C-alpha cells in the first residue's frame, strides 16, 4: 500500500494559532475555538479565531434576519404543527410580490411584503459580507483578489433578484425563497424563454462550470503528485522555484504541449471559476430584458 | 442586436484573457533552449510578458521574473541520440548525481520562514508545545526499506509549525547519523514505519543537513529529490 | 524546444510497454506507447466521425452528428449509417481516453511523482463510459446514450432530462450539482488567497501561507491549511462528477419515472402525512 496524502497519516498539534497581526484591530478578533481531530485528518484541526467587527456583526444578523423572516413563513404554512413543518419543508415558499404590485413596497405581508423583508435583509447581508472580504485583506496588506471574485458571485445574484426585477417592472419576476419552489422558478424560466440552453451565455457559464471542476481537478491532484516535494507550498515555490514547481510544469508540458507557472495555474484558477457566473449573470439579464425567446434569437443571431 | 453585441465583445475580451494568462504562465522556463542550451529559434506565438519583481519578507532579497535562465548546477546527462527529442542518459550514479526523478532544483541554501521570521520547520524536540495529537506516533518505530531491511530508527518528527503538520521524520541510521524522509514518502503502520521508494543500502545516500535544528529549501530539495527518485532507480532491490 | 529547466528530468524509463521503444518526445510531447495508440484511437474515431459527416451531407460542426443505433437495434451491431459508426467511434474514444490516461502514468513516472493526476481523469472517462455503455447496457439499447454532435448531443439532454420531468428533482443530481457549485467557489477562493498574497499591496511585502490561514480564520473563523485545500477542491471535483455518473446510471434503470414523485416517501412517511395543513396536508 503506497500512501496518497490524501488523509492526514500522523496529526501533531501546537500552541493554537492566533495569527499574523499586521494592521489588523486585534479587539474585534475572538478568542481561539477548539481543536477537531476529525477536521485534521483532512485539512486543519483548529477553528477559529474569527474576527467579528461592527460589519461583521451587521452581516451575521441580517443573514440571521434574513433565515428567520423565511422560516417564519414556513412555520406559518405548516400551521405551526412541527411535524407538517419538517415533512412539508422543501414544499414551502416565500414568494414575492405579485405583479400589479410592480416595483412597488405596497405589496401585503401574505401577498409578498415578507419577501421584501427578508430580501432587504439579504441585501444588506451580502455587501456588508463583501464589505468583509476587502477589509480583513486590506488590514492583512494582501491583494482584493477575494474581493473581486466574490463580487462576480454577487454580480448573478444581483442580476437574479434585483437588477433584472427593475428593469423587467416587477418584483414577481424575482426568485422565491423555497428548495423546491426556486428549483421550479429555473425549470420555468427556461420555459418561458424557449429553452435557456440556447442562450450562448449558459453555453459558456456550463463550460466554465464544468471547467471550474476540471481544472481544480487537475490542480488539486497535481499538487498532491508533487506534495513529496512540498508543492503544497505554493507561495514559496513562487518566490524560489522548487522541483515541484519543475515536475509539476513538466508532467502537464509533456501531455498537453504547454504548461504553468506556480503562480501562474492560479491566475487560471480564479478566472475559469469567476467567468461561471460572470457570463451567466450575463446570460440571464438579458434574457426577459432583450431577448424574450433563445430559440428564436439563435435563429436570427451568431 | 445588444446580446449579439454582447457575446462578440466576450470572445474577444476571452482571447485577450487567454493571452495574457499564457504570457503570465510564461514568466519561467523561458525563453526555451535547445537540448544544447541555446535559445531554441521557434518559441511559439506567444511574447515574453514584461517583467514584476516580488518582494520577499524579511530581508530575503528580490526575485524579477522573467529572468536569466541558468540550472546553477552541473548535469549528468549525456544524448542517446544523432537528433531532437530523446532520453538523456545519466553519465554517473542518477540518484547521487540528481538527475531524472532524483533531480533537484538548486534553491535558496536558507530555511523558509514563518510569517515571523522564525523557521518554518523545526524537529519536535525544539517545538514548544508540539506533540502528535492522533494517529500512531512513528517516533521509536523501526524503519523499513523496499528490500524489507531495517534502516535504523525514527528519532523525531520535523512539523511545519504554522500549519501545525508533519514534513519529515528524522532518521538514524547505523552509524548514528540522521536523515530526513519526507512525510509523504513514509507509511508509518502498526509495527514499523516504511518506505517503498528507497532500499536500506540507499538511505546513508540521502543527502544531508548542516545544522541539524534546521533544513533548507535546497536541502529538502536535494532529499525530496533523491527519496522520489528511488522509486525509479531503486527497482531491482524492491520486491512485492 | 525545451523549457529552461528541462533536460535533466528526460532521462529514459518509466514505460508500462515496450521499453525504450516508444520512449522518446515529439516538440513538448511525450509520446510512450500509449501516446501511440492515443494518435491512433483518436485518428481512426476523428476519421469515421469525418465519414460520418458525409453520409450526412455536411461539414458543419453545428449541424454534424453521429447517432446511436436506434432501439430496435438493441445492445447488438449495427449498419455503418445506422448507427454502427457511432458505436466504433465509441470504442475509438474510450480507446484514446485510456490511452490517454496510461500514457499520464508512464509520465508520473518518469518524474518520479504520484499517480494522482491520471487517477482523477479517471472520473471523467467513467461519467463518460456511464452514458455511453453502463447506462445503455443496463437498459439495453445504445440509442440511449448520447449522440456525438455539438447540439445534437445537447437536445440529449434536455430531452432524456424532461423524460423524466424537471430533473432538479433527481436527488443525486442535487448533490452532484451541490459538489460543482462549490467546487467553483473553492476554486475562486484557492486562486483569490494564493495570488492576493503573491500580489499584496502596492510594495508591501510578499505576504505568507501564515497571512492566508489568518485572512480566512478573520473571515469565515476557519482555515482548511495549503494541504487541504487541494486535497478539496480535488474532492469537490471528482465528488461533482462522481454524483453525476450516480445520478445518471439509476436513472431509467432502477428509477424510470417523474423524479418530483420519488420525494413522496418522505411526505407519505406514516408520522407526518395524514396530519391536515400545509402543502401536502
Ligand atoms: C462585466 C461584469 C463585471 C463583474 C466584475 C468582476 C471582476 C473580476 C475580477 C477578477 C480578478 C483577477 C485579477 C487580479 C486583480 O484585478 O487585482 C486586484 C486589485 C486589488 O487592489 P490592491 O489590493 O490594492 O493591489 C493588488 C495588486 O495590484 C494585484 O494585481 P494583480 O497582478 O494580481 O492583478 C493584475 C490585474 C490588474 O488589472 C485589472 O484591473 C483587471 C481587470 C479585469 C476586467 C474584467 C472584465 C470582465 C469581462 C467583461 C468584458 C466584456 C465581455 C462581454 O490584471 C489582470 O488581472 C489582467 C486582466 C486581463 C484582461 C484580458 C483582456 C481582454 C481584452 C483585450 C482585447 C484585445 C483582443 C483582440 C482580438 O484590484 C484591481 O485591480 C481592480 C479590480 C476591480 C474589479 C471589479 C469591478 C466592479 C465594477
Ligand atoms: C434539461 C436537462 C436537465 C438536466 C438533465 C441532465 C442530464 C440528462 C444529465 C445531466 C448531467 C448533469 N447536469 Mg443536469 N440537467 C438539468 C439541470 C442542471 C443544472 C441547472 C442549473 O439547472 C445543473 C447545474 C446541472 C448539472 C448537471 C451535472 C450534475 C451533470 C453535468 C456534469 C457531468 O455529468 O460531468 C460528466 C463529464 C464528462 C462525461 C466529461 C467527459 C470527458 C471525457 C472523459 C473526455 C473528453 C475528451 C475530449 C473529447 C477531448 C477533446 C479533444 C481536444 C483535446 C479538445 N443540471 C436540466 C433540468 N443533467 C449529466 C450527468 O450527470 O451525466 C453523468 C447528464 O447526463
Ligand atoms: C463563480 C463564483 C462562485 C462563488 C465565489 C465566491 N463565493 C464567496 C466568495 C467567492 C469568491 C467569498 O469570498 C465569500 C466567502 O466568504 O466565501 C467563504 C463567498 C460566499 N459564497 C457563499 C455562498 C454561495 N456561493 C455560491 C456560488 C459561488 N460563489 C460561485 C460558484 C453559492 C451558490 C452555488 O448558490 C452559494 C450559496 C457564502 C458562503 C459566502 C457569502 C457570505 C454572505 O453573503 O453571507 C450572508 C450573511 C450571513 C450572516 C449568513 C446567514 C446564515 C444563514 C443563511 C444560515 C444559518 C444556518 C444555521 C441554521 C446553522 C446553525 C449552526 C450549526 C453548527 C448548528
Ligand atoms: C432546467 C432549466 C434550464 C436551466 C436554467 C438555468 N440555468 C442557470 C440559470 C437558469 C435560469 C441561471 O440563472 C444560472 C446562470 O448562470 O444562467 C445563465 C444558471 C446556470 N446553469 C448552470 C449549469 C447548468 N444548467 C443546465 C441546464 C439548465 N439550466 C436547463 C436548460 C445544465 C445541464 C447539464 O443541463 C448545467 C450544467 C450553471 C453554469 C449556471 C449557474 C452557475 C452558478 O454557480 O450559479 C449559482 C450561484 C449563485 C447564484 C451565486 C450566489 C452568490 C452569493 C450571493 C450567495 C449568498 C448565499 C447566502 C446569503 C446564504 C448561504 C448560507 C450560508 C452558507 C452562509
Ligand atoms: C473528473 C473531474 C473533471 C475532469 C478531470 C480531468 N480531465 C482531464 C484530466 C482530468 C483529471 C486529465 O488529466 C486530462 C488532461 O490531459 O487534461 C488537460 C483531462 C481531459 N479532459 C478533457 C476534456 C473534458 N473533461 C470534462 C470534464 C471533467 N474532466 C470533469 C469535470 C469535459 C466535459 C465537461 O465535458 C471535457 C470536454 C480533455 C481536454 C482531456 C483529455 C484529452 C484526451 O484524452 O485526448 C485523447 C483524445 C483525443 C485527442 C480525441 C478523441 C477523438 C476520438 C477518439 C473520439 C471522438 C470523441 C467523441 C465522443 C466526440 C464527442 C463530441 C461531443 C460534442 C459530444
Ligand atoms: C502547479 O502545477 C500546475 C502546472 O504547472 C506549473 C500546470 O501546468 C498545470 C496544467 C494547467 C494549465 C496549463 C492551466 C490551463 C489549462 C486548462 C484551462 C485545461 C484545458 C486544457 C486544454 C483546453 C488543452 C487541450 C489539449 C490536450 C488535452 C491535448 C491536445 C493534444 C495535442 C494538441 C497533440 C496530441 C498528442 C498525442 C496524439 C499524443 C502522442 C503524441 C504524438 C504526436 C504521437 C496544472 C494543473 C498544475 O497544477
Ligand atoms: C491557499 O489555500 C487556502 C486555505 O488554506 C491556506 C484555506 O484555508 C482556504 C479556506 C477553505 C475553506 C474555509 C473551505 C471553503 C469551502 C466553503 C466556504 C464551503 C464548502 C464546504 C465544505 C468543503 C464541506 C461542506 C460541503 C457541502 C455542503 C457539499 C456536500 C453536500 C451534500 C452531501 C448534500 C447537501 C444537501 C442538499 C443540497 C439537498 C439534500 C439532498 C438529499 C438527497 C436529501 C482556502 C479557500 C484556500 O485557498
Ligand atoms: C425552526 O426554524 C426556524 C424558525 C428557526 C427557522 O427560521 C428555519 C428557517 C428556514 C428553514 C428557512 C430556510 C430558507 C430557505 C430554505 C432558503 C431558500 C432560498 C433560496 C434557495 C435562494 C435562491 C435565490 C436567492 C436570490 C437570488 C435572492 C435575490 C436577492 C436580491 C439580490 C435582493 C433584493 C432585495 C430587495 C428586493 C429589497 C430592496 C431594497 C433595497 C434597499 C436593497
Ligand atoms: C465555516 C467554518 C466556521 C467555523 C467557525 C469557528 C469560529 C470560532 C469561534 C470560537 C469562539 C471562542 N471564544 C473563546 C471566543 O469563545
Ligand atoms: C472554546 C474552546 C477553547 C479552546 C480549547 C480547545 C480544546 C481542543 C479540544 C480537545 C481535543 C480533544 N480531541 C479528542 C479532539 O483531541
Ligand atoms: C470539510 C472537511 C471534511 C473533513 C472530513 C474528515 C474525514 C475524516 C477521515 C478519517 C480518516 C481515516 N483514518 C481515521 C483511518 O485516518
Ligand atoms: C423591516 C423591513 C426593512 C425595510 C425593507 C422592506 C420594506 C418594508 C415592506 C413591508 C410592507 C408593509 N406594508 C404595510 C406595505 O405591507
Ligand atoms: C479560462 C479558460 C477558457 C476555456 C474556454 C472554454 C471554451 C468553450 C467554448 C464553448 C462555446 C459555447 N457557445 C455556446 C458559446 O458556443
Ligand atoms: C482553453 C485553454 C487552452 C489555452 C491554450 C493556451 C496556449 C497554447 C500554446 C501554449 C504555448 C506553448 N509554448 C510553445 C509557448 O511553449
Ligand atoms: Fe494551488
Ligand atoms: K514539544
Amino acid at each position: 500500500a503506497e500512501y496518497q496524502n490524501i488523509f492526514t497519516q500522523v496529526q501533531v498539534r501546537g500552541p493554537a494559532d492566533l495569527g499574523m497581526t499586521e494592521d489588523v484591530n486585534l479587539a474585534n478578533r475572538s478568542g481561539v475555538g477548539p481543536f477537531s481531530t476529525l477536521l485534521g485528518w483532512f485539512g486543519n484541526a483548529q477553528l477559529g479565531p474569527i474576527y467579528l467587527g461592527s460589519l461583521g456583526v451587521l452581516s451575521l444578523f441580517s443573514g440571521l434576519m434574513w433565515f428567520f423572516t423565511i422560516g417564519i413563513w414556513f412555520w406559518y404554512q405548516a400551521g405551526w404543527n412541527p411535524a407538517v413543518f419538517l415533512r412539508d419543508l422543501f414544499f414551502f415558499s416565500l414568494e414575492p410580490p405579485a405583479p400589479e404590485y410592480g416595483l412597488s413596497f405596497a405589496a401585503p405581508l401574505k401577498e409578498g411584503g415578507l419577501w421584501l423583508i427578508a430580501s432587504f435583509f439579504m441585501f444588506v447581508a451580502v455587501w456588508s459580507w463583501w464589505g468583509r472580504t476587502y477589509l480583513r485583506a486590506q488590514a492583512l496588506g494582501m491583494g482584493k483578489h477575494t474581493a473581486w471574485a466574490f463580487l462576480s458571485a454577487i454580480w448573478l445574484w444581483m442580476v437574479l433578484g434585483f437588477i433584472r426585477p427593475i428593469l423587467m417592472g416587477s418584483w414577481s419576476e424575482a426568485v422565491p425563497y423555497g428548495i423546491f419552489s426556486h428549483l421550479d422558478w429555473t425549470n420555468n424560466f427556461s420555459l418561458v424563454h424557449g429553452n435557456h440552453f440556447y442562450n450562448p451565455f449558459l453555453g459558456l457559464s456550463i463550460a466554465f462550470l464544468y471547467g471550474s471542476a476540471l481544472l481544480f481537478a487537475m490542480h488539486g491532484a497535481t499538487i498532491l503528485a508533487v506534495s513529496r516535494f512540498g508543492g503544497e507550498r505554493e507561495l514559496e515555490q513562487i518566490a524560489d522555484r522548487g522541483t515541484a514547481a519543475e515536475r509539476a510544469a513538466l508532467f502537464w508540458r509533456w501531455t498537453m504541449g504547454f504548461n504553468a507557472t506556480m503562480e501562474g495555474i492560479h491566475r487560471w484558477a480564479i478566472w475559469m471559476a469567476v467567468l461561471v457566473t460572470l457570463t451567466g449573470g450575463i446570460g440571464i439579464l438579458l434574457s426577459g430584458t432583450v431577448v424574450d425567446n433563445w430559440y428564436v434569437w439563435g435563429q436570427n443571431h451568431g | 442586436d445588444l446580446a449579439s453585441l454582447a457575446i462578440y465583445s466576450f470572445w474577444i475580451f476571452l482571447a485577450g484573457l487567454i493571452y495574457y494568462l499564457q504570457t503570465e504562465n510564461m514568466r519561467e522556463g523561458y525563453p526555451l533552449e535547445n537540448e544544447d542550451g541555446t535559445p531554441a529559434a521557434n518559441q511559439g506565438p506567444f511574447p515574453l510578458p514584461k517583467p514584476k519583481t516580488f518582494i520577499l519578507p524579511h530581508g530575503r532579497g528580490t526575485l524579477t521574473v522573467p529572468g536569466p535562465e541558468s540550472e546553477d548546477r552541473p548535469i549528468a546527462l549525456a544524448r542517446t541520440a544523432v537528433s531532437e527529442g530523446f532520453p538523456h542518459a545519466p553519465t554517473g550514479d542518477p540518484m547521487k548525481d540528481g538527475v531524472g526523478p532524483a533531480s533537484w532544483v538548486a534553491r535558496r541554501d536558507l530555511p523558509e520562514l514563518d510569517g515571523h521570521g522564525h523557521n518554518k520547520i523545526k524537529p519536535m524536540k525544539a517545538a514548544a508545545g508540539f506533540h502528535v495529537s492522533a494517529g500512531k506516533n512513528p517516533i521509536g518505530l523501526p524503519v523499513r526499506g523496499c528490500d524489507l531491511e531495517i534502516a535504523g530508527k525514527v528519532v523525531d518528527i520535523w512539523v511545519d509549525i504554522p500549519e501545525q503538520m508533519a514534513r519529515f521524520l528524522e532518521v538514524e541510521l547505523k552509524d548514528g547519523s540522521t536523515r530526513l524522509l519526507p512525510m509523504q514518502m513514509v507509511k508509518v503502520q502498526s509495527n514499523r514505519v516504511h518506505v517503498n521508494a528507497l532500499s536500506s543500502d540507499l538511505f546513508a545516500g540521502i543527502p544531508t543537513i548542516k545544522s541539524p535544528t534546521e533544513v533548507t529549501l535546497l536541502e529538502e530539495d536535494k532529499i525530496c529529490g533523491y527519496v522520489a527518485g528511488g522509486l525509479m532507480y531503486a527497482a531491482p532491490k524492491r520486491k512485492s | 524546444a525545451l523549457l529552461s529547466f528541462e533536460r535533466k528530468y528526460r532521462v529514459p524509463g518509466g514505460t508500462l510497454v515496450g521499453g525504450n521503444l516508444f520512449d522518446f518526445w515529439v516538440g513538448p510531447f511525450y509520446v510512450g506507447f500509449f501516446g501511440v495508440a492515443t494518435f491512433f484511437f483518436a485518428a481512426l474515431g476523428i476519421i469515421l466521425i469525418a465519414w460520418s459527416a458525409v453520409l450526412q451531407g455536411t461539414w458543419n460542426p453545428q449541424l454534424i452528428s453521429v447517432y446511436p443505433p436506434a432501439l430496435e437495434y438493441g445492445l447488438g451491431g449495427a449498419p455503418l449509417a445506422k448507427g454502427g459508426l457511432w458505436q466504433i467511434i465509441t470504442i475509438c474514444a474510450t480507446g484514446a481516453f485510456v490511452s490517454w490516461a496510461l500514457r499520464e502514468v508512464e509520465i508520473c513516472r518518469k518524474l518520479g511523482i504520484g499517480y494522482h493526476i491520471p487517477f482523477a481523469f479517471a472520473f471523467a472517462i467513467l461519467a463518460y463510459l456511464t452514458l455511453v455503455l453502463f447506462r445503455p447496457v443496463m437498459m439495453g439499447a445504445w440509442g440511449y446514450a448520447f449522440p456525438y454532435g455539438i447540439w445534437t448531443h445537447l437536445d440529449w439532454v434536455s430531452n432524456t432530462g424532461y423524460t423524466y420531468g424537471n430533473f432538479h428533482y433527481n436527488p443525486a443530481h442535487m448533490i452532484a450539482i451541490t459538489f460543482f457549485f462549490t467546487n467553483a467557489l473553492a476554486l475562486a477562493l484557492h486562486g483569490a488567497l494564493v495570488l492576493s498574497a503573491a500580489n499584496p499591496e502596492k510594495g508591501k511585502e510578499m505576504r505568507t501561507p501564515d497571512h492566508e490561514d489568518t485572512f480566512f480564520r478573520d473571515l469565515v473563523g476557519y482555515s482548511i491549511g495549503t494541504l487541504g485545500i487541494h486535497r478539496l477542491g480535488l474532492l469537490l471535483s471528482l465528488s461533482a462528477v462522481f454524483f453525476s455518473a450516480l445520478c445518471m446510471i439509476i436513472t431509467g434503470t432502477i428509477w424510470f419515472d417523474q423524479w418530483v414523485d420519488w420525494w413522496q416517501w418522505w411526505v407519505k412517511l406514516p408520522w407526518w402525512a395524514n396530519i391536515p395543513g400545509g402543502i401536502n396536508g
